[PDB]
């Protein structure tokens, strides 16, 4: 009664990462809109240095437990 | 990016090719290619994303290797005959082996994996610059080099890049990877004809250029990165769609578009070779091609897919990017085969 | 008078219209020159 | 002269299978592509000096000028790499396989 | 001269526009909380330009006549069904929190182009940073549902990152029902329906999500009532404000450049808003979608480009 | 203009006189929302009406700081600002309270 | 051979001042002794962790300009060409071009180290 047109059930075959799909690429998943991905936040983890106590610039009894990047 | 820097990098990756179409000695040559290389690099890792930086990476680490390869041959050539150009008498192993590292360059099959996922991993104008004007160097080259070629491995590369190219276009469903791979099509056709006669090989790679800029443009008109986004055309931008359709099926080869006119003139000298069995095949298999363009087109100016309430808002706002050059070469790409003789 | 925001194109860009009427006018005459010396040209190479 | 040459191929062959040839660290493959350079670097020079053809001795340097523009571009694209996924490893590098 | 690379490098150079009072100032609060007195007079006495609230109808009276258009071009959604039955069916609630955010989006990317284009600061009453307040009431109440939430989400997701955010934040804390009250004053049939419920939610995520994440990027300066009233106060505090801690103090020439060229064009604004996300709340459909663009187009001057309708009155299309 | 104010990290103000207004202004406004009784009310409001009567008399601003005893009219503002705030805190802790507890019956001897 | 000899004799007397070193003291070896160095208070992490580096920028233009240090090495036989006029501009293009370079960097806070 009316020309059929695509519906989300026939637009939704286009949507995976690949159309034809396989074992294999099941746990595909689309890429990002924008390119950006959601990563895991990386820990910056920064070195710990004692600096002390014996050390010729820690006044001789200093436990100086620095943490440094470079 | 400032303008001093836009300006140093756009004119070095203007000047790379420049310098290896222009150059005699070989060495000048790769010069202008690892100019190329290098230039582009930037450019491509600009967004400064993950995947920028992954497919920075890939494109370097690739092609760094095969323009050490190229270099090697230049060199082994150099020690053969004293010079720095190949000539007749040159090894048939040197100009091999140059052959296997401008396919690797140009993203032949079956040296072609890298490229799908650069392409994929950049943005719409930086793929339009790699996939056109990257290919200009490489293929110079060759087309200085055609007699010595050896068909049997050019043929191969040809056959393999239609077969590959043409099967990898179905399953993808985004369109950088789609342009990829049509590009790898379109270039076991460039490859397969450039032993016999080179200047079809310059006319495939006109005709694919004046076919894909305005395909890029069209896509970057409203960054449609997917056959899902370029479904909603119909309502984001409607008089696209003609061109869009025509396009892809000249990309595809429907004769009465220009993109048969490639296709058939490759056939002609091919047959005219003897080359019988690798045109018969050649031409079965792309069409494939066709075929998930035709889904394409299905999807974009056949059908109406499902669209977006927010696309009303979009249809309030005034939009000023389609340029000359689009209309200008959609119409040039699309309605040029009468005048096919001048273009041969 | 009628959008709350001037067209971009509200008023014609006299300077542009004017380079491409007088380039059309040019690229036409210089053409039709070029016809005549051409067909001159071959019928002297030729003799007539 | 023969050998010498010969010697020089086989390295750079071997250097070409490293390169090749992944395993984990991408500035060993970046170092790999020098090893390929140098090997280049030395039969250029070795043939220009052996043909006394000195008009080409400028080739060799140049083809060092440019083997480190590369190099420079490499260890600046592993600033970035390092910097996003927090090392050189090559596994992670597979974000564009979908 | 239409601002490109060009004219950056010729002129128009946004840190020479910069002055004391080029910033953007964002009122916020629950609602019925004197916003648009206070902005109002914020702008006035700085020398700011005022920016109304963004509504339904924002990129309806921004682009072409300025009327308003009818709900089926601007958006289908009504804050009067809203109110009168949170839990349709229709998807009336997230349509509408989806159209609103999107229009926000379009308002926060004039007054940007503004402020970057002339210098002169922007007050604006709610913000795409503060928007979230609504969704996250609707769907602590039953109203919509987890899946648009979803989809709010990777949209601001999308679009939010893209801007710099506003120079100062003044939120006018209102308690439940007060608000309460000033509502039934004003006596809007529709709106006295509202929950204290909704009330309280949209206050809580004011409180516990949009303040603590605004302090860290920009000058916070929360007011009760009281201090709202007389906005000589208000206008004084932020007048000696000193402004650090902020994404604003590493912009340059070459980065506000590419902020304006994003901003410019509106289309590239709103791209991701009309992102491929079949949420049936939202999915409009080929056969309706096809009649109301129709409609739209020909509704009188939208069907050609703006200055190319000759029915409204444009000239010179020959040479145009 | 001064060159600099002698305390590092003290920007100098171009407009004091209006600045301590504001914040004397400010400080009476909030004080209003105390209790009459309130003995911080009281205080507080006879010292900034003292400060205020000293800024609106003397224009100068090296005479205003001489009559104002508190060195730099910029840490004079800082002090305003001070204020304006532990009024707000004052406000919300309602000091006025009686005492909230007794102490044992001999925590404060001394010599135990 | 007589180059070869110094060197030969260089690296042998030091490899010899090596053994007698490690094989003539009297050697007492326990952990505490051979644990690593850290004023006083043991390791709390290792020493092959990454270690940022601030001056990355510069290391890279720190090849670049030893690269063209190599390019202008060879103007001592340079100078005896007779094409002098073309010698010289030649230098003086590389040199300023390596000085705009350097320009460049340091306007770009190049220089600088990252924090
Ligand atoms: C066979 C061998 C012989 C060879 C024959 C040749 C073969 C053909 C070669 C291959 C063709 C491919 C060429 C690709 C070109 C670049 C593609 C690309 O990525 O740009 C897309 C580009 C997007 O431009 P846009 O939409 O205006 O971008 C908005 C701008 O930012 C709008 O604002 P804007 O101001 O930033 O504009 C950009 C700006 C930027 O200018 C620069 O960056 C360079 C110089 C800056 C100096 C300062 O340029 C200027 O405006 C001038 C500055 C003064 O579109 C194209 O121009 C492609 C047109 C197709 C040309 C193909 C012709 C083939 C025949
Ligand atoms: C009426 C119909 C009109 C049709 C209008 C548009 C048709 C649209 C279809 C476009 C795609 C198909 C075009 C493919 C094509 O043009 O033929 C391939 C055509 C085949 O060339 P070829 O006959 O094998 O020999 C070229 C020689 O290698 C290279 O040297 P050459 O000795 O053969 O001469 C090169 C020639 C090239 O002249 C051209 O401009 C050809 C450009 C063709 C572009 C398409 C028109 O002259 C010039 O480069 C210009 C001289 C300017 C300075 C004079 C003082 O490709 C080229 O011409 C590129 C060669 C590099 C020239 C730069
Ligand atoms: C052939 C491939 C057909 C692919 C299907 C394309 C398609 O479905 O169109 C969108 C269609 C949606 O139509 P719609 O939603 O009613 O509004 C689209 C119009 O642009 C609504 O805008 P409008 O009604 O205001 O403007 C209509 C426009 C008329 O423009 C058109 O919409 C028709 C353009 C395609 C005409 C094809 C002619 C076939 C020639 C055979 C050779 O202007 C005219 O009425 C007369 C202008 C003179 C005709 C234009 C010819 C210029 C291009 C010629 C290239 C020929 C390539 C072959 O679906
Ligand atoms: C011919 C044999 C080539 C050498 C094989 C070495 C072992 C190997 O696994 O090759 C691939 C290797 C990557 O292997 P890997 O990352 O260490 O993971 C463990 C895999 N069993 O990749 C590599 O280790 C690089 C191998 C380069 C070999 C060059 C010299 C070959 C001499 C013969
Ligand atoms: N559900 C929902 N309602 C909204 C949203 N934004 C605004 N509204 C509603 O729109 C109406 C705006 O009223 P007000 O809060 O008073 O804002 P205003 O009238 O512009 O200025 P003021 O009176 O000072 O508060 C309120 O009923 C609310 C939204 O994002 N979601």
């Amino acid at each position: 009664a009316r020309q059929w047109q695509p519906d989300i059930e026939w637009a939704e075959q286009f949507s995976g990462a690949v159309m034809y799909p396989s074992k294999e690429t099941a746990h595909w998943k689309p890429p990002p809109w924008n390119d950006v991905d959601i990563l895991k936040e990386k820990a910056v983890t920064n070195m710990t240095l004692n600096f002390g106590p014996q050390h010729p610039a820690a006044h001789g009894v200093l436990r100086l437990v620095l943490e440094l990047s470079g | 990016m400032n303008p001093i820097t836009l300006a140093i990098i756009y004119f070095t990756i203007f000047l790379g090719p420049v310098i290896t179409m222009s150059s005699t000695n070989l060495m000048l040559m790769w010069v202008g290619l690892e100019f190329s290389l290098l230039a582009i690099i930037p450019m491509l890792i600009n967004k400064k994303n993950p995947r920028s930086t992954e497919a920075a990476t890939k494109y370097f680490v690739t092609q760094a290797t095969a323009s050490m390869i190229i270099l090697l041959a230049i060199v082994l050539n150099y020690k053969q005959l004293g010079t720095w150009m190949f000539q007749q008498q040159t090894n048939g192993l040197i100009l091999n082996m140059t052959l296997m590292a401008l396919s690797m360059k140009l993203g032949l099959a079956p040296f072609h994996f890298w490229l799908p996922e650069v392409t994929q991993g950049i943005p719409l104008h930086m793929g339009l610059i790699l996939l056109t004007w990257q290919k200009i160097a490489p293929l110079s080259i060759l087309i200085q080099i055609y007699p010595l070629l050896n068909s049997t491995i050019i043929l191969m590369l040809a056959i393999t890049s239609i077969f590959m190219g043409a099967w990898g276009g179905l399953n993808q469903t985004q369109m950088r990877k789609i342009m990829a791979y049509s590009s790898i099509a379109h270039m076991g056709w460039m490859l397969a004809i450039l032993p016999y006669n080179p200047s079809l090989t310059l006319l495939n790679l006109m005709i694919y250029i004046i076919l894909t800029a305005p395909m890029f443009m069209a896509l970057m008109l409203n960054n449609s990165m997917t056959i899902n986004s370029i479904s909603l055309l119909w309502n984001k931008t409607p008089a696209m769609l003609t061109m869009i359709s025509l396009m892809l099926l000249s990309l595809g080869g429907l004769p009465p578009l220009t993109g048969f006119l490639p296709k058939w003139i490759i056939i002609t000298e091919l047959m005219k070779n003897n080359c019988l069995i690798m045109a018969t095949l050649m031409a079965m298999m792309a069409l494939l091609n066709l075929f998930f363009y035709t889904r394409l087109i299905y999807s974009t100016s056949l059908t109406m897919f499902p669209t977006n309430n927010n696309s009303k808002m979009m249809t309030h706002q005034t939009k000023t990017k389609p340029n000359l050059m689009f209309s200008t070469l959609a119409i040039m790409s699309t309605m040029t085969l009468p005048l096919a003789p001048q273009l041969i | 008078k009628f959008y709350v925001r001037e067209p971009v194109n509200a008023k014609p860009n006299w300077l542009a219209v004017g380079l491409s009427v007088g380039a059309s006018v040019f690229m036409w005459i210089y053409l039709i020159q070029t016809h005549n010396e051409d067909v001159l040209e071959y019928k002297r190479r030729n003799g007539l | 002269m023969p050998s010498t040459f010969f010697n020089l191929t086989m390295a750079f062959s071997l250097s070409l299978l490293g390169t090749l040839m992944f395993r984990s660290h991408l500035m060993s493959t970046l170092l790999c592509l020098e090893g390929m350079v140098l090997s280049l670097f030395i039969m250029t020079s070795v043939t220009s000096l052996n043909s006394n053809s000195m008009s080409s001795m400028p080739i060799p340097i140049t083809i060092l000028v440019f083997a480190a523009c590369e190099a420079a571009v490499g260890l600046a694209l592993l600033v970035k790499v390092s910097n996003t996924y927090g090392t050189d490893y090559v596994q992670n590098l597979n974000l564009l396989q979908c | 001269l239409r601002y490109g690379l060009l004219a950056a490098i010729l002129g128009d150079k946004t840190t020479k526009k910069l002055h004391e009072y080029s910033r953007v100032i964002t009122v916020d609060g629950n609602i019925c909380s004197g916003k648009n007195k206070l902005a109002k007079e914020i702008a006035q006495q700085l020398g700011m330009k005022h920016y109304p609230e963004a509504g339904i109808q924002y990129s309806s009276t921004t682009t072409g006549d300025g009327r308003p258009l009818d709900i089926e071009f601007s958006g289908s959604c009504s804050l009067e069904k809203f109110y009168d039955d949170p839990k349709s069916n229709d998807g009336n609630s997230y349509r509408l929190q989806s159209w609103l955010y999107a229009s926000r989006l379009l308002q926060y990317a004039d007054a940007l182009e503004h402020l970057l284009s002339t210098g002169q600061g922007v007050v604006l009453e709610r913000s795409i940073y503060s928007d979230f307040v609504f969704l996250e009431a609707m769907y602590n109440q039953g109203y919509i549902r987890k899946q648009c939430v979803d989809h709010y989400n990777e949209i601001k997701r999308l679009t939010l990152p893209e801007y710099l955010p506003p120079h100062a934040v003044i939120y006018i804390d209102v308690p439940v029902p007060e608000v309460q009250s000033r509502i039934q004053k004003k006596g809007d049939p529709h709106e006295m329906k509202v929950t204290s419920a909704y009330l309280q939610d949209i206050e809580n995520a004011y409180k516990k999500t949009f303040l603590p994440k605004m302090s860290e990027m920009c000058e916070v300066l929360v007011y009760d009532s009281w201090e709202a009233e007389d906005p000589t106060k208000v206008v004084e505090d932020i007048e000696y404000l000193k402004y650090n801690k902020g994404p604003w103090l590493k912009q340059d020439d070459w980065t506000f450049h590419y902020l304006r060229m994003l901003v410019q064009d509106k289309t590239e604004v709103l791209n991701y808003t009309t992102i491929p996300v079949y949420l049936p709340e939202i999915t409009i459909g080929a056969h309706q979608g096809s009649r109301i663009y129709n409609s739209f187009r020909e509704l009188p001057g939208r069907k050609y480009a703006p200055g190319y309708n000759a029915e409204v009155g444009d000239k010179w299309i020959w040479l145009k | 203009l001064k060159k600099t104010t002698g305390l590092v990290g003290l920007a100098v103000c171009d407009t004091p006189h209006e600045r301590l207004t504001i914040l004397y202004t400010k400080t009476l406004d909030i004080l209003k929302h105390f209790p009459k009784h309130a003995a911080y009310r009281k205080y507080t409001e006879q010292i900034t009406n003292e400060k205020l009567d000293m800024v609106k008399a003397e224009p100068d601003v090296k005479k205003l700081e001489a009559l104002l005893q508190g060195g730099e009219v910029e840490e004079v503002i800082l002090q305003a600002e001070k204020e304006l705030s532990l009024a707000r805190k004052m406000l919300k802790w309602k000091p006025w309270e009686p005492l909230v507890e007794e102490p044992p019956a001999n925590q404060w001897k001394w010599p135990i | 051979m007589n180059l070869y000899t110094v060197i030969f004799i260089n690296i042998l007397l030091s490899l010899t001042l090596i053994l007698v070193a490690f094989w003539l003291p009297q050697m007492n070896l326990y952990s505490e002794k051979a644990n690593p160095y850290e004023c006083g208070f043991d390791p709390t992490s290792s020493a092959r962790l990454p270690f940022s580096m601030k001056f990355f920028l510069v290391a890279i233009t720190f090849l670049l300009f030893d690269l063209e240090i190599a390019l202008l090495l060879p103007l001592p036989w340079a100078i005896q060409t007779i094409k002098t006029s073309t010698m010289m501009i030649m230098a003086f293009i590389l040199v300023t071009i390596l000085s705009l370079g350097l320009a460049y960097e340091w306007t770009q806070k190049g220089l600088e180290w990252t924090e």
